[PDB]
RNA sequence: GGCCAGCAUCAGUUUUGGUGGCAGGAUAAAUCCAUAGGAAUGUAGCUUGCCUCGGUAAGUAUUAUAGCCUGUG
RNA sequence: AGAACUGGCGAUGCGGGAUGAACCGAACGUAGAGUUAAGGUGCCGGAAUACACGCUCAUCAGACACCACAAAAGGUGUUAGUUCAUCUAGACAGGAAUGAACUA
RNA sequence: UUUGCUCCACACAAUAUAGAUGGAUACGAAUAAGGCGUCCUUGUGGCGUCGCUGAACCAUAGCAGGCUAGCAACGGUGCACUUGGCGGAAAGGCCUUGGGUGCUUGCUGGCGAAUUGCAAUGUCAUUUUGCGUGGGGAUAAAUCAUUUGUAUACGACUUAGA
């Protein structure tokens, strides 16, 4: 018998945290947490997804899963050498938060004719599955 | 979108929500507010138990079944802040209210049927961790609603039917997953993912 | 002024199992079990290892910081309670009319009687909460022992004793009649 | 300006309206709590008022002045044949 | 198939007012989905149809329309104004009407 | 408004009897060129003989931070009105720009002191270059080695009027 | 040719988008690049004492197996 | 109650101040379209349950000029600030800050 | 009081719409926390996974949706019946057994459409009632007047009378 303590996963603003912009110029993109600079200020910087080096409110980002090891302070040549060793694109491109995100663009991108094909495909399947239930 | 929205009223400010739906019935909406007793008012029991007994205290001086009438359950306390921001004296006004139903508990008609929630009006998604909230359930008994003890008999008996029912629906659930999950990696899965779907 | 992070660190004996979730806490221990709901503090529990837990608060001010260690201080009374139990002792005090106190059982309800407090006819009645336990110590006059592994239930079950004893238009300055609490420790 | 002398209010304002009764039969609004323990028995009865007499009887009240004495009271006649029996109702709790 | 529609979803509000003065001849219109002016303006010059019924045949039919057009946006919540050829009655504040796709511009 | 930070460079008139008058100097936060002219002329007219009719703006120009993207630990002194009397304050500050920190010192004298833009007088802002000379417990705990924290009870926002689930607070 | 409408091409007034070429300032300030100096909320390395055989703890140490700041170009 | 200068009401509707002869905006033939003033945009009610930094929890909170009232004096409620002293050479309470006097 | 009253099916008229135009798609609780799957010693347990909105899920092709042929499955769904169980808060609904029958776009075919003339809701819903059909079901009361005084200004109330 011992101690049993349900333990929360909250995500830390912290350095080298990656961010998702929501609001603004560069929405949608990836960026990291460079330094702190009050309770709801962070300086942020993404290269990859060409997001100038800025100071941002933290109402205007969505705090990830995702966390490289980068010193405070980092400059944007650092930033970009850093970033490139973790991987976080590809990390990030893994994960269903990202899959979900370019499934919605991918379905407002259809055409009338592939609705089309899609009701089709989605009936033939239909058909499958329901054999198989019964 | 629904040609009738049924509204959970647990967890919700009641004059957040009151704007809202007044706002929807005038637009040509059908509303249903179940669960009327487990509304919250911000602020601690005191002030909202004086807050009503100054309401108690106004009344006609010549006869009383003149003067403003005090409903004590807790359907009719939302109901007043409902009727005070709509123009219900007018013909425009009487059909708006016609087009709304408060219940405490949920009624038989729509147990079955889908609840929804309005986040504007959440008392968790508004009222900051720490500030103080009362429950309308327990300050409408106060004043002199009598019938709490037989909804909330009434609502245990509810919730274990309910839980049957889930309990039913989520084994369902996992073998139509299934069967889903093993017509997975065909010719024409495949074509459905690159479409989107 | 908004402080960033505060935090306190609660220390769990060798005896002592604590579980805490959703802010529901039990500790377990030799001398028994106990429980408390704190769903109104607004806090986080982690556990360091079967020896140490801390409580944090983040981003706080000035009055729910000061609740931090309240909450430390409760589950420290718990943790001791279940391990070395709390044991207050009350004297009687009276000038001419001796204090007669009795155990009593009124339809299985375990009452405590008082009798002759400052020669009244009235019969003073007091329940006995749930796991309080009530001997009249010997080799000691007018000593009444109550043992239990509540703080709270042990200390309001004494003080609804001292209350029920209070003088009435009198002088209580030279009525000093009544039952006090003389000693506030541990049963071990 | 305030009534020159206080005098308490005439009539109880508890018994308004004083309005005839609905029916010549007056309602029963309230029913000794149940107590399931018991055997069923009814709570009621239906009779019909005859007159007044008068009773003498002693008295059996220790400290009173006319105490083991005999006093004359006044007394009210309910003649109550048995009632039948006819049908039964049941009802259900709802939240109105 | 199962549906038929071919106009988008629509309410009749109230006239363009002030806090105690209205205009009849201008209607608030409010559309389904839209919630932007930016979104809204795809629907200016979109014809639109007020559809009730009548006891009364004339032409060969129970079933009498009203003609307008969108004309501009109006807040910021994706309402619309909007003009008909006749004014639409007062007693129509809550009720549907069709937004065509013609004239289009795809 | 969003304010930027102008030098202006002014001068008394030249005479026949004093030619090539002195050249005074001082830092102005403004919304714009003309706010600030006004502005220099207000406190040129506190500190020598001289106002507007009688004088000249030699030059006004707009500084750029010479760092934009760096977090900077501000010391600000400041002369307001209160309603009964002036008060000497000194705060500090922590942001990436002087014109940042500048905006968000009168939103903070305006929120706990009702100090409009009329009633105070920025006497001195500069860089508190190293740590430990940091005299505010505020600012102080951002300073400390690997700062982390959470954001808990995160409060989504809902672009439709109805639900059809009971959102979560999680992060 | 009376009543009510649709489209196209124009004129007057106005409303809301997409997009191109130039000018100015510290001939934007930054980023980036080159170079010199410096420091800590001190990286690697090294010493020291407890340590469930590697993890902290405090001294040294200014780029090394992380980096940052300031000036100049 | 009685004077000075100017603008008003009376002789004047219209938008705003819930309501009002005098305040704010603006003065008027009959219509259409566009843009604004003062004032507003949770619902009544046309228009952001917009964005941003703070402050406040009242067992008689507060909420917008004219205007439909509140004072002296106080509070270890909470927030920011001024001056002085103690504290790395271990203070205060019984291992990092603490004490006193003041300001709004 | 000249074959009336009531229920069922459609036959035609009249009447009206606070406003159908694919589907109101059912756990509870917590939010400084949960959902789902999985395993065990079944717990305030271990592990994995999800959120960051319904932008979903279901449904969705055919003269507003015709007439026919074949293939592969033995599924999907509509209608009229039928077995059983459940639901009283306003239950008037939900689930289930069996066979009959129509459709099936899961796949492959063969004919039909025009002329509403370049758009005109282009009429496809449910509210109530009435008049004619036939297939069943049921054969009363109240009031005035008279009478009573437990009632009463008058009405009303309370009693009696084949
Ligand atoms: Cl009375
Ligand atoms: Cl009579
Ligand atoms: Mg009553
Ligand atoms: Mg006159
Ligand atoms: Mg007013
Ligand atoms: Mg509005």
């Amino acid at each position: 018998t011992d101690s049993i303590v349900k333990a929360s996963n909250w995500r830390l603003v912290e350095v080298g945290r990656v961010v998702l912009i929501k609001k603004g110029q560069s929405a949608g993109k990836l960026a990291a947490i460079v330094e702190i600079i009050d309770q709801k200020k962070v300086l942020i910087d993404g290269p990859k997804a060409g997001v100038p080096r800025q100071a941002i409110n933290l109402g205007q980002v969505v705090l990830t899963p995702l966390t490289f090891a980068l010193p405070r302070g980092a400059r944007t040549a650092t930033v970009s050498k850093k970033w490139a060793a973790a991987a976080v694109c590809e990390k990030w491109a893994a994960s269903s938060w990202a899959k979900k995100i370019a499934q919605r663009e991918r379905r407002a991108a259809l055409t009338d004719f592939e609705r089309f094909q899609v009701m089709v495909l989605r009936k033939q399947k239909r058909y499958t599955v329901k054999k198989a239930l019964a | 979108v629904e040609p009738v929205v049924v509204i959970d009223g647990k967890g919700h400010l009641v004059g957040r929500l009151a704007s809202v739906v007044a706002k929807q019935l005038l637009n040509g909406q059908k509303i249903v507010v179940v669960r009327a007793e487990e509304l919250n008012i911000s602020g601690e029991f005191f002030r909202n138990k004086l807050k009503y007994h100054d309401f108690l205290r106004k009344a006609t001086a010549f006869n009383k079944t003149r003067g403003p009438f005090h409903f004590r359950a807790p359907s009719r306390i939302f109901y007043k802040a409902l009727r005070g921001m709509v123009s219900h004296k007018t013909a425009r006004g009487k059909a708006a209210l016609e087009r709304l139903k408060v219940f405490e508990g949920i009624p038989p008609p729509y147990d079955k049927k889908k609840r929804v929630v309005v986040p504007q009006a959440l008392r968790v998604l508004r009222l900051k961790p720490g500030r103080k909230y009362t429950t309308l359930g327990k300050l409408s008994t106060s004043v002199g609603w009598k019938y709490e003890d037989v909804v909330a008999k009434l609502e245990a008996k509810r919730k274990v039917s309910s839980a049957e029912y889930y309990a039913k629906k989520r084994a369902f659930t996992k073998k139509v997953a299934s069967a889903n999950a093993t017509a997975a990696e065909s010719d024409v899965a495949k074509q459905l993912a690159a479409l989107g779907y | 002024m908004k402080y960033i992070q505060t935090e306190q660190q609660i220390e769990v004996p060798e005896g002592v199992t604590v579980s805490i979730k959703s802010r529901i806490v039990k500790v377990v221990g030799p001398r028994g079990t106990l429980t408390k709901n704190l769903k109104h503090i607004d806090v986080t529990f982690t556990k360091v290892n079967n020896q140490l837990i801390k409580v944090a608060v983040h981003n706080g001010g000035r009055k729910h910081v000061a609740a931090l260690r309240t909450v430390k201080s409760l589950v420290d009374n718990m943790i001791t309670g279940v391990t070395k139990g709390y044991k207050y002792k009350m004297r009687y005090v009276y000038a001419h009319f001796p204090i007669n106190v009795n155990i009593v059982e009124k339809d299985g309800a375990k009452f405590i009687e008082v009798r002759n407090f400052l020669g009244d006819k009235k019969i003073r009645n007091v329940p006995v909460r749930d796991g309080v336990t009530i001997e009249f110590s010997t080799n000691v006059k007018d000593e009444i022992v109550l043992s239990g592994n509540s703080v709270e239930d042990v200390s309001q079950n004494a003080a609804d004793l001292q209350q029920i004893c209070r003088v009435r238009n009198k002088d209580i300055r030279k009525f000093l009649d009544g039952i006090y609490v003389s000693h506030k420790g541990f049963i071990t | 300006s305030h009534r020159k002398y206080e005098a308490p209010r005439h009539g109880h304002l508890g018994f308004l309206p004083r309005k005839r009764a609905a029916s010549i039969r007056a309602r029963v609004k309230a029913f000794p709590k149940d107590d399931r323990s018991k055997p069923v028995a009814l709570t009621s009865f239906l009779g019909y008022k005859a007159g007044m007499t008068t009773i003498v009887r002693d008295l059996d009240r220790p400290g009173s002045k006319f105490h083991k004495r005999e006093v004359v009271e006044a007394v009210t006649v309910v003649d109550t044949p048995p009632v039948v029996v006819v049908g039964v109702v049941g009802y259900v709790e709802t939240p109105r | 198939a199962e549906s038929h529609r071919l106009y988008v979803k629509g309410k009749h509000l109230s006239y363009q007012r002030s806090k105690r003065v209205n205009n009849p001849n201008v209607s608030l219109i409010k559309i389904e989905g839209v919630a932007t002016p930016q979104d809204a303006q795809f629907y200016l010059g979109k014809r639109i149809a007020y559809v009730y019924r009548a006891s009364k045949e004339v032409r060969g039919s129970k079933i009498r329309v009203m003609w307008g057009k969108v004309t501009r946006t109006h807040g910021n919540s994706g309402v619309v104004r909007a003009t008909f050829r006749n004014n639409l009655p007062a007693k129509t504040f809550g009720a549907s009407v069709r937004i065509f796709l013609y004239p289009s511009n795809i | 408004a969003h304010f930027k930070e102008y030098q202006v460079i002014g001068r008394r008139l030249p005479t026949e009897s004093v030619p090539e008058p002195k050249l005074f100097r001082m830092r102005i936060f403004a919304s714009n060129e003309v706010i600030a002219k006004s502005r220099y002329w207000y406190f040129l007219q506190k500190l020598h003989k001289v106002k507007k009719a009688s004088g000249e703006i030699v030059s006004i120009n707009q500084i750029n931070e010479a760092h934009p993207t760096k977090v900077k630990n501000f010391g600000v002194w400041v002369r307001y009105d209160s309603r009964s009397g002036t008060h000497n304050m000194y705060k500090e500050i922590r942001d990436v720009s002087r014109v940042a920190a500048v905006e968000t010192l009168y939103q903070d004298m305006a929120a706990r002191h009702r100090a409009r833009f009329r009633s105070i007088h920025i006497l001195k802002v500069a860089e508190i270059e190293k740590t430990a000379d940091v005299k505010r417990q505020y600012v102080k705990q951002f300073l400390t080695k690997d700062l982390k924290f959470p954001l808990p009870h995160r409060v989504q926002k809902s672009t439709k009027t109805f639900s059809y689930k009971r959102p979560s607070t999680f992060y």
